[PDB]
């Protein structure tokens, strides 16, 4: 994974 | 303060250190892209052994979800 | 990027290695990051004949050692 499917696990 | 310092231990919830690794990185100084290949190779690099295990078994086309629900059965609370 | 300075099948690693610290000027990233990446990246990046010898240095090679070991790889 991404840090972008980071942010989108996570959100904010 | 760096991404660098980010390490599992061996009893500690992969989901905890998922959760210690984005929060670092949000606040590390670097383009996305570079954030894009530290999470694709630090995350892997710096789990504890069983959770480094299935996450190479897993192979890098494993999402989020997955790769946490397949690493929650290794480690304590 | 600096993820995607490549050292060329027959580019002089002092060429290569050039291109990656002129990169690395204008990257943003803590010190600690850049000399991390010169450590690894760097090596990850290299052709195949420079990478055999790079990965025999073992962990902790500096750029200096490296030099040493790659600049005289392919005359």
């Amino acid at each position: 994974i991404t840090f972008e499917d980071l942010l989108d696990y996570y959100g904010p | 303060t760096s991404i660098l310092d980010i390490r599992q231990g061996p009893k500690e919830p992969f989901r905890d250190y998922v959760d210690r690794f984005y929060k670092t990185l949000r606040a590390e100084q670097a383009s996305q892209e570079v954030k894009n290949w530290m999470t694709e190779t630090l995350l892997v690099q710096n789990a504890n052994p069983d959770c480094k295990t299935i996450l190479k078994a897993l192979g890098p086309g494993a999402t989020s979800e997955e790769m946490m629900t397949a690493c929650q059965g290794v480690g304590g609370p």
